[PDB]
């Protein structure tokens, strides 16, 4: 049982990091996890262009008729990949002790502090949380361009990520398909007349904590090679006060 | 055994210094600050010196700070106010030094040249402190707010 | 009970087992126009001041633009208020039995819902908010689960 | 194991013990409530409030900071008074539904000890006063937010009623971080709050006899009741004041207080007799063998009027967990129909003892409208294998 348990993982995760493939790569001048982990130096590059049109006060992130979404619809102490408590903790980050507001409204009109060093003057927000009256919320963003049609690039950019908070539902490894309100990704195609038809949907890869600011992953292998644009479809159908969502452009 | 000693201002320049100790506390700390540097800080004053940045996390709870406000000269060691004095009295032409000794006997700040004016004594020297051996500050460097020639 | 002068009075019935085995409601429609231009909570089943009132009750509401019938916490059978209170539909049947949970509006084309049977409401009384004396179509019927 | 029970009863007598309760039940041939006779309850904790000696001058706020309040402020109290450390119940406790794979941890308050805001006061405080303390008569002074001053305060002398064996207490409500000495001599760190006696001379001025540190029952930050027995005061004292120092600059080293008071201390059997419905928890149900628990008849329950609770550590780890609303306990229809209060209560001669408490239940919707319902009983003839359906038991 032990031998098969440790021999199945080597075959399943390949060519990514396994405990017996790294010991073989170590002979040819290889590191451990330092070769299979990818880091974003500047987490501000790679934002897609929304196709022109006419939108409302939420910008292009909220589409034609956003039902129950507001720019400053986030609670007070929401931090990146953590859950801020009352009394401090040993290994906290810098953003545990910071002003609740920003004192300057962003490109969207919100005053929520953004994670990962996202400039508030470039990255809009939209949230469902409210303290006066609950509602069913919907949102369908504009069509966001996809970069190009080349495999040399997709060899190096295999992801579409969305920074989000709330009670999202998605696919995890430690706990598969924890339910909750939905944030998905629709991809469009072209036509002989010239247009963008909605055909498809991708479900995220949640790894982070429940109410924190985290990254939703969409591998570009699910999205076919004929996809032309991408948009966010978010929906919160719970009238409880502790059931909310919040998104950002892809 | 090989010893080690940290002094500051290194080369006649009042630049900050970093030296994080692994044991989080020295054996002895002796600081002598003249009373002629209080009259050089701006009215709002700041940090004459310290063993942690004034805006670091729990810098006052863990380290030793020598602050100069518009109304006070204060020596805080681990959230324990030691030898607080009014500002213009030190600014007066009678102060000579300030000696902030801290060792296994206790933390004691002296204001040589000054005598007490209130507080049940009004007749002794400004020597103030506590005989606690657990009041030794946590050293990370020496961080001041002055500049120029030392 | 004749109420204070001629109206209907609320009730209190703290069921021990939580949810009943039958929760027929049958509320009329034109007797909703009395709400003060922003309807309150017509016929909740828990008081509006409880700890988690909406998280366990039934909670028909009016919202001044859309009348809806909630459940444990989810929404069934939204309907526009100006269409309802004008007298289009007749009854607001909220049958919530075992093996059936719905919120039919009885006259509006697509204002009918259905929930899973584990969305049964917790009953601790009958708490209306109207001042209507007595209609032939205003009813309620709760069956207590006494099997032991 | 026999001497530890014979000595506990022989000593400590005529105070409270299970041995004393059983002996009284034997001598009275049955009609004697065990613990409802050794417990003194204070209903209306607003008539025993103390009054400052007329002919004194005060600071800016009122008769709670004497002349020079420094660093102490009426709105000087926190809002989240949760404890600096939880209870961390021990594993193996019988009536607790805690997972055995991790330590069971919870927090709790009595009624509003730890609440938020309320109407204004005679000092301008937006503080919620627990125990039913009227805000129009009860000033407050606190020291929250003074992390750079290390400042003190002193109050004005408060008069005292004549000595009576039925009012052997002076009580204060602090909700802070106070230093105190336990009965075995131990100590909890906290901060300094004391109280002075004194003899107000008729043809003269005050005396300032002696200082006294408080005795309490639990280490916490929420509101409480510090006690000073009148057996500590000389037979000639007539006035009392308050002294606060607070020399620590840490963030969570502060406290507040309130004017002192002398209770009236009616017993616990005259207060709630043998007809009033009462919710007795699992631990306190055997010590009150004369109270009537609320009745369930046809699937509907009648509503209780008071709730008897065990001690704090027992409460927050067994009573609030076993009788949860998500587990089917009696809280299902209590959390939705009734709001809680608190009554200050004491054992008869053990002022150091953290016995439980008593709460008052106030209806969310009054009983003039929304009365009780009729049940309209009937009967059927079901078989032995029917099982019409399951019970909704999955919260
Ligand atoms: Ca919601
Ligand atoms: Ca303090």
């Amino acid at each position: 049982v032990m031998m098969a348990s440790m021999a199945i993982g080597v075959v399943r995760q390949y060519p990514t990091y396994s405990n017996g493939w790294a010991n073989i790569r170590a002979f040819a001048g290889g590191c451990g996890l330092a070769d299979d982990v990818l880091v974003e130096p500047d987490s501000n590059a790679g934002f897609l262009t929304p196709l022109p049109g006419a939108y409302g006060p939420l910008g292009p992130l909220g589409g034609e008729d956003p039902q129950g979404f507001s720019p400053d619809g986030v609670p007070d102490r929401i931090i990146a990949e953590a859950i801020r408590l009352n009394n401090p903790q040993p290994g906290t980050d810098y953003d545990w002790n910071r002003p609740i507001k920003l004192d300057e409204p962003g490109i969207n009109g919100s005053t929520v502090p953004l994670p990962y060093g996202l400039d508030p003057k470039r990255v809009p927000v939209a949230g469902t949380y409210s303290t006066e009256a609950q509602q069913e919320s919907r949102l369908s963003s504009a069509w966001y361009e996809l970069p190009a049609r080349d495999e040399t690039e997709r060899a190096a950019h295999p992801l579409v990520v969305i920074t989000a908070a709330g009670t999202i539902t998605g696919e995890s490894v430690a706990n598969g398909l924890t339910t909750g309100q939905t944030v998905d990704l629709e991809y469009a195609t072209r036509g002989p007349d010239g247009t963008l038809v909605p055909a498809g949907r991708v479900t995220p890869y949640d790894v982070g904590p429940t109410p924190s600011w985290r990254n939703l992953r969409y591998p570009r292998s699910e999205i076919p090679d004929d996809a032309v644009a991408v948009r966010v479809v978010a929906e919160d159908l719970s009238l409880s006060q502790g059931d909310w969502i919040a998104v950002t452009p892809p | 055994q090989t010893t080690a000693t940290l002094n500051w201002p290194q080369q006649g320049r009042l630049d900050n210094v970093t030296a994080p100790l692994i044991s989080q506390a020295p054996l002895e700390l002796t600081a002598t600050v003249p009373c002629s540097v209080v009259r050089d800080l701006p009215p709002e004053g700041g940090l004459v010196f310290g063993t942690a940045p004034a805006e670091g996390r729990d810098a006052a709870l863990n380290a030793m700070l020598v602050n100069v406000t518009e109304t006070r000269v204060d020596v805080i060691v681990r959230n324990v106010v030691v030898a607080s004095v009014n500002r213009d009295r030190v600014a007066g032409p009678d102060c000579q030094r300030i000696e902030i000794t801290s060792n296994l006997d206790g933390t004691y700040a002296d204001f040589v040249g000054l005598t007490q004016i209130s507080g049940e004594d009004a007749g002794k020297l400004q020597r103030t402190g506590y005989p606690d051996p657990n009041l030794r500050p946590a050293i990370v460097g020496v961080f001041t707010d002055l500049t120029g020639p030392a | 009970g004749v109420g204070a002068d001629g109206n209907v009075t609320e009730l209190t019935a703290p069921l021990v087992a939580g949810a009943p085995r039958a929760l027929d409601v049958t509320i009329p429609c034109r007797a909703v126009a009395e709400l003060p231009a922003d309807g309150g909570v017509v016929f909740s089943t828990n008081p509006a001041g409880g700890i988690e009132a909406g998280r366990n009750g039934m909670f028909i509401r009016a919202n001044a633009d859309v009348v809806y019938v909630a459940f444990r916490d989810t929404v069934a059978a939204v309907a526009p208020r100006e269409a309802v209170d004008s007298g289009a539909c007749s009854e607001i049947h909220v049958w919530a039995d075992v093996s059936a949970v719905g919120a039919d509006f009885a006259g509006i084309p697509d204002a009918s819902g259905t929930l899973p049977v584990d969305k049964r409401p917790q009953v601790s009384g009958v708490f209306t908010d109207l001042k209507v004396p007595a209609q032939p179509g205003l009813a309620a019927r709760i069956d207590i689960d006494t099997r032991f | 194991e026999l001497g530890s029970m014979v000595k506990a009863t022989v000593g400590r007598y005529p105070v409270y013990t299970v041995g004393s309760a059983n002996i009284a039940a034997l001598r009275s041939a049955g009609d004697s409530c065990a613990m409802a006779d050794a417990v003194l309850v204070e209903a209306d904790p607003n008539e025993g409030m103390l009054q400052p000696v007329p002919g004194q001058r005060f600071g800016e706020y009122g008769p709670l900071g004497g002349e020079d309040p420094v660093g102490f402020t009426p709105n000087g109290v926190s809002d989240t008074l949760e404890p600096a450390e939880p209870v961390a119940a021990n594993p193996g406790t019988p009536n607790s539904d805690g997972p055995v794979d991790k330590p069971n941890i919870g927090i709790g308050y009595a009624a509003g000890t730890g609440g938020g805001y309320g109407p204004e006061g005679v000092n301008g405080s937006r503080v919620f006063l627990p125990f039913g303390l009227d805000p129009s008569r009860t000033p407050v002074m606190g020291s929250y937010g003074e992390n750079k001053l290390a400042a003190k305060a002193t109050s004005a002398w408060y008069q005292l009623p004549p000595r009576t064996p039925d009012r052997p207490l002076v009580t204060v409500a602090a909700a802070g971080a106070i230093w105190y000495y336990e009965e075995d001599g131990s100590f909890n760190y906290g901060q300094s709050l004391k109280l002075q006696w004194g003899v107000h001379r008729p043809d003269g001025t005050y005396q300032a006899l002696s200082e006294v540190q408080p005795i309490d029952i639990f280490q916490q930050k929420a509101w409480r009741n510090l006690r000073f027995p009148l057996a500590w005061a000389p037979p000639e004292a007539n006035v009392a004041r308050i002294v606060a120092d607070d020399p620590n600059l840490s963030e969570d080293q502060w406290f507040a207080f309130t004017p002192p008071r002398v209770p009236v201390l009616q017993t616990a059997q005259q207060f709630l007799g043998s007809q009033t419905p009462v919710l007795m928890d699992i631990a306190t149900a055997a010590n009150f063998p004369c109270q009537r628990p609320f009745a369930e008849r046809l699937g509907v329950a009648e509503l209780p009027e008071y709730r008897i609770i065990p001690n704090f550590k027992q409460m927050v780890v067994s009573s609030n967990q076993w009788q949860s609303a998500a587990d089917g306990g009696p809280f299902l229809f209590i959390q939705a129909l009734l709001r809680t209060e608190a009554i200050p209560t004491y054992l008869r001669d053990d002022w150091y003892r953290d016995w439980g408490s008593i709460e008052r239940y106030i209806r969310v919707v009054p009983q003039e409208q929304a009365p009780t319902a009729a049940i309209e009983e009937g009967s059927t003839r079901v078989f032995g294998w029917s099982r019409g359906g399951p019970i909704r038991a999955l919260p």
